[PDB]
RNA sequence: AGGUUCGAAGACGAUCAGAUACCGUCGUAGUUCCGACCAUAAACGAUGCCGACCGGCGAUGCGGCGGCGUUAUUCCCAUGACCCGCCGGGCAGCUUCCGGGAAACCAAAGUCUUUGGGUUCCGGGGGGAGUAUGGUUGCAAAGCUGAAACUUAAAGGAAUUGACGG
């Protein structure tokens, strides 16, 4: 079970904030590598240069080309 | 080790309830014990209660009249203010026409009604309804 | 594979890492 | 799903049982769970009773018995059919065949 | 081998023979030659089968109580069951043999010192339970 | 029965302990403990004839209670009480049922063997497990003929006498009987019941098929 | 057109019972739809909640039946859900009408705080439990509506209960199961013991024995 | 019920159990209402006048329902004291 | 059985149940006058004792102590004291 | 130190389409003992410890207590071996609509929306991954601590029907 005295608060937030890590969004909005591997940078648009056009193939049970850009 | 003889005898007395029993027996007896099983008697919810006095902590023998349904405890006796009595009795309570919230208080143990009436807080001791 | 056979593999190739890293 | 309350084994408060090796193949087996039979057979036929009476140069001679105890692990007690498998309410029960006296 | 008679030959049979266990007899040939006029029969064939079995029943019945309703042997069982009370009962024995214990609960109960128990002798040896486990 | 008149007679005491009735078996149910006097060396538990007479009168004031004598139902699935209770029917207006119990009786509402009945007689737990978990379904208050180790799952006026004497089911049916029908106003209490309790006594058909012709020859001879 | 075969349903056909209540308090249990009908005449309200294809597999292929929740009652006090599985879906609709009109409830109503008028909400929290499914119903004061998933919505509504909040935990996507907790939860509000109800209870005669003698001469 | 109008506002009261105290449930069909008939005092004959024991089903599921009947009948003065 | 009377239990059972598990706590121990053959004085012994008791005008062994219960030489009076 | 047997590696004979295997023959390290490391197992009850309560039954192990009797010697009790019970602590078993649970099942995995006896560890969809790196321990093998990028709409549990089974 979990500790219910008192004064245990000092352990309640410490083990909350020690499990808090093994969920995927804390870890994500939290720990910073995903915003460094975010290529927006945390922002909800961006500008670019369309380098190429190119076309992806879609699913396995799918069938199209999609049209995309390499910007 | 036993370290709640109040959880102790809650818990036997809602156990023996809820299989039927008339009489249930507390082994750990306490003046808080007493007191719970006094304000619970007096609003009814259990009949008399007999102490079996031995040189150590006496026993206690009550007759369930068979009108319980639930007389846990709240282990860490929190402070309660009168500002928060309202959420801890909507929390705890099955409603607001009946039920009762023990807890001691400087003027006594007493249900939440009587603390509201002569206006004190106290510790949380219990509940039953 | 074998969870077992995995983690042999898995122990070999740590070997060769260990020992590729060590030779630098 | 846990196919068996015992696990398939008689070891309720040890920790470990000594292994032994099944009379069938040599498997190593612990000893709770190994099916055990212990035969007990006359050491000659019953066909060739009456021959070896005859022959006997004794008149009340008793014919000495084999007593063998059989050790085997469950996929060779199966393979040799002295188990089957059972249904999931006739698994449960712990009585042993009847002799067939009669 | 194949000749497991069926539901629609031994029902009628069964009920024909409570109908009309008078008229009908152990001769297959009378059987078949009542069921023409004590039944319908679409067939000569689930006729003369009918009446076969019907035979093999009354056979049965001869012999023995078969399930088939017989209003003789019903009266029979009625006369073997609510009479026969002996002209002494089986409850009225001059003597019974009382087992201490038992007397002692009589007394309890007040009907102790009875002119008509014996008491017994009490076993000694407290040996009954079947030996435990096999051998 | 409290009063003087509802109490056990000396007749009563030697028909019981002629038939048995308290001898019980070697196992004891906890819930049958409260109706045991002693246990023996033997091992057999001996039953409080008195406690057995108060739970057989009872369960007389119970099927009293009820107006229409067709509302109560007595089953023995064992042949060792169904002339028991085919003659307790016939006395008292019962309805009976005899060997093998037809399941959904009480319950399945389709068939014409279905019946609803008020009350539930019993001659054993174990042997009529199958009514006693269908009364459960239907409101049916119980009255059972229990012995020291017969289960009260559904049991509610439990007579604590026997259920293996052959000799004791008859005398305990009779007994039933006779008080139903000195509760009603049928006998006047004063003079003995007209019917003996062999009437009510299980036979063995090698005594059915000897007995009669015994009686012949000793009625030609 | 309708010929009862039960001593229930001969009394409630020749008017000898007034009142669903009168069952309800001997807890006798209705056999045949034809009863309530007879009570609750052109008020019990009718929904189907979920047509689900269930299926097994067998050796031509999988076979399809179609499973009917149904739920039904008037809006004042009275609610039952049935469930019937067939081969049809109009004969599984029937079957799950006739089901829910065989388990029909009462509900026990009651006040918030400050009993006023007519009781609109619970008189307790309540949970009814079924599979994984747990529903709590909570008292709510005058004019909040039930405040609720869609399923328990309606038939809470069609129980009569006026307000009431709602706490539901599991696989409350499974609707059948989700149905069934809440009408356990609306079920046992009346096996709740309150001390209003604290009175010792006078017995009355039940229906059987007090209509024993017209019983014999009809009800054959 | 019982508004503080006044009227008794509830639909049924349901019958409580005579040995638990609880509450008997509408579909609560295991539940029991025997009558035990008492009988004069002078001739032990049925006088019409009886009294009525109702039993949950809880409690005579868990086979507790003959002891309750015979403590309720020994309460009332059905069973003699000396039982 | 629902209404076992907790407050006063028979003497059997209350005999039959542990010392702790008593209604009050009641030890099975008591003490005895022992007589020795062929002395005169009277030696108080603990029914459970755990020593040799000897007398001391005598040099003989009146108590042998075991897992339970002192066992008494051959030869040896005792009764009890005051139940 | 010792090395009988068995037997990783290895050799050979078979089998096979191939057969680095399953089968057979031999056989090194090991398996054995003493001393020093390692600290891992489906190290399992896949089930933390302490405490209270909540059904029945028959057994079993130890200790104690009380009883008809049988048995051992002896002249009687003790003391052993049985028989019948009671108590306490254990290994368990059968049964049950106590209750719980998704169910299998569990008298604990119960006394939980009627949620609080005390306390420790620990999980947060599947993979990547118990991987990389850092630290630390070890003679080594490895042990402990332990990510991220990226990828994915399921992966799983219990039960039901069918199909299939060398
Ligand atoms: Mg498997
Ligand atoms: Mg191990
Ligand atoms: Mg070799
Ligand atoms: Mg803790
Ligand atoms: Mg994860
Ligand atoms: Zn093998």
């Amino acid at each position: 079970g979990k500790c219910r005295g008192l004064r245990t608060a000092r352990k309640l937030r410490s083990h909350r904030r020690d499990q808090k890590w093994h969920d995927k969004q804390y870890k994500k909005a939290h720990l910073g590598t995903a915003l460094k591997a975010n290529p927006f940078g945390g922002a909800s648009h961006a500008k670019g240069i369309v380098l190429e056009k190119v076309g992806v193939e879609a699913k396995q049970p799918n069938s199209a080309i999609r049209k995309c850009v390499r910007v | 080790v036993r370290m709640n003889v109040l959880a102790d005898a809650l818990k036997s007395i809602n156990n023996a309830e809820k299989r039927g029993k008339r009489q249930v027996l507390i082994r750990p007896c306490s003046k808080v014990i007493v007191r719970f099983l006094t304000v619970m008697m007096k609003h009814g919810y259990i009949g008399e209660f007999e102490i079996i006095d031995d040189h150590r902590a006496g026993k206690i023998v009550v007759n369930l009249t068979g009108r319980l349904n639930k007389c846990g405890v709240i282990s860490p006796r929190f402070d309660v203010q009168l500002k928060d009595l309202e959420k801890w009795q909507n929390n705890l309570l099955p409603s607001r026409q009946f039920g009762f919230i023990v807890l001691t208080t400087s003027a006594g143990i007493m249900d939440h009604e009587e603390a509201r009436r002569k206006h004190t807080g106290g510790k949380i001791l219990g509940f039953f309804f | 594979m074998r969870a077992k056979w995995r983690k042999k593999r898995m122990r070999r190739l740590k070997r060769k890492r260990r020992k590729m890293r060590q030779r630098s | 799903t846990k196919k068996r309350r015992n696990n398939g084994r008689a070891k309720k408060g040890r920790g470990h049982v000594q292994p032994i090796r099944c009379t069938n193949c040599a498997r190593c087996v612990p000893k709770d769970k190994a099916i055990k039979k212990f035969v007990i057979r006359n050491i000659v036929e019953a066909a060739a009773v009456r021959d070896i009476s005859e022959a006997s140069v004794f008149d009340a001679y008793v014919l000495p018995k084999l007593y063998v105890k059989l050790h085997y692990c469950v996929s060779c007690a199966i393979h040799s059919k002295v188990v089957r498998n059972r249904s999931r309410e006739a698994r449960k029960d712990r009585t042993p065949p009847p002799r067939f006296r009669p | 081998m194949g000749r497991v008679r069926t539901k629609t030959v031994k029902k009628a049979a069964r009920v024909i023979i409570e109908k009309y266990y008078t008229r009908l007899g152990n001769d297959f040939h009378t059987n078949k030659r009542v069921c023409e006029e004590i039944a319908i029969i679409p067939s000569k064939k689930l006729r003369n089968k009918i009446a076969g079995y019907v035979t093999h029943l009354m056979k049965r019945i001869q012999r023995g109580p078969v399930r088939g309703i017989s209003i003789k042997l019903q009266e029979e069982e009625r006369e073997r069951r609510d009479n026969y009370v002996p002209e002494v009962s089986a409850l009225d024995q001059e003597i019974i043999e009382v087992d201490p214990d038992t007397k002692e609960m009589l007394k309890l109960l007040d009907f102790g010192s009875l002119s008509n128990l014996q008491v017994t002798q009490p076993t000694v040896g407290m040996n009954f339970k079947t030996p435990r486990g096999p051998v | 029965g409290a009063l003087d008149v509802l109490q056990m007679k000396e007749e009563d005491v030697l028909k019981f302990l002629a038939a048995g009735t308290h001898l019980g078996g070697t196992n004891l149910d906890f819930q049958m403990e409260q109706y045991i006097y002693k246990r023996k060396s033997d091992g057999i538990y001996i039953i409080n004839l008195k406690r057995t007479w108060e739970k057989l009168l009872l369960a007389a004031r119970a099927i009293v209670a009820i107006e229409n004598p067709a509302d109560v139902s007595v089953i023995s699935s064992r042949n060792t009480g169904q002339r028991a209770v085919l003659k307790f029917a016939a006395a008292t207006g019962a309805t009976p049922i005899a060997g093998r119990f037809t399941p959904g009786t009480f319950t399945n509402q389709i068939q014409a063997a279905f019946r609803e009945p008020r009350l539930l007689v019993v001659t054993d737990p174990r042997a009529d497990h199958q009514p006693l978990t269908e009364a459960s379904y239907v409101n049916l208050p119980t009255i059972a003929l229990c012995n020291t180790d017969s289960p009260l799952r559904y049991v509610d006026i439990a007579i604590p006498c026997n259920n293996k004497g052959a000799h004791s089911v008859g005398l305990m049916w009779w007994m039933l009987a006779r008080e139903v029908l000195r509760m009603r106003g049928t006998i006047s209490r004063e003079h003995p019941w007209e019917v003996m309790p062999d009437l009510y006594f299980y036979r063995d058909p090698e005594e059915i098929e000897k007995e009669e012709q015994a009686a012949a020859e000793k009625a030609v001879t | 057109e309708w010929m009862p075969v039960t001593k229930l349903g001969r009394l409630v056909k020749d008017m000898k019972i007034k009142s669903l209540e009168e069952i309800y308090l001997f807890s006798l249990p209705i056999k045949e739809s034809e009863i309530i009908d007879f009570f609750l005449g052109a008020s019990l309200k009718d929904e189907v909640l979920k047509i689900m294809p269930v299926q097994k597999q067998t050796r031509a292929g999988q076979r399809t039946r179609f499973k009917a929740f149904v739920a039904i009652g008037d809006y004042n006090g009275h609610v039952g859900l049935g469930v019937k599985c067939s081969k049809e879906v109009a004969t599984a609709i029937r079957g799950a009408i006739i089901l829910a009109k065989l388990s029909i409830v009462p509900v026990r109503r009651g006040y918030w705080g400050n009993k006023i008028g007519k009781p609109h909400t619970v008189p307790c929290k309540v949970t009814g439990r079924c599979g994984s499914v747990l529903v709590r119903l909570i008292p709510a004061p005058r004019g909040t509506g039930i405040v609720s998933a869609p399923v328990p919505k309606k038939l809470l509504m069609m129980a009569g209960i006026d307000d009431c909040y709602t706490s539901a935990r599991g696989c409350t996507a499974t609707l059948g199961n989700f149905a069934k907790a809440t009408f356990d939860a609306i079920s046992k509000t009346y096996s709740y013991l309150t001390p209003d109800l604290w009175k010792e209870t006078v017995f009355t005669k039940s229906p059987y024995q007090e209509f024993t003698d017209h019983l014999v001469k009809t009800h054959t | 019920m019982q508004n503080d109008a006044g009227e008794f506002v509830d639909l049924y009261v349901p019958r409580k159990c005579s040995a638990s105290n609880r509450i008997i449930g509408a579909k609560d069909h295991a539940s029991i209402q025997m009558n035990v008939a008492e009988v004069d005092k002078v001739t032990g004959r049925f006088n019409g006048q009886f009294k009525t024991y109702a039993i949950c089903g809880a409690i005579r599921r868990m086979g507790e329902s003959d002891d309750s009947i015979l403590r309720l009948a020994k309460a009332d003065g059905i069973v003699s004291k000396n039982f | 059985p629902l209404a076992k009377d907790l407050l006063h239990p028979s003497p059997e059972e209350e005999k039959r149940k542990h010392k702790k598990k008593r209604l009050v706590q009641s030890p099975n121990s008591y003490f005895m006058d022992v007589k020795c053959p062929g002395c005169y004085k009277i030696t108080t012994v603990f029914s459970h004792a755990q020593t040799v008791v000897l007398c001391v005008g005598c040099s003989t062994v009146l108590c042998q102590p075991t897992g339970g219960k002192a066992r008494l030489t051959e030869g040896c009076s005792f009764r009890r004291k005051q139940h």
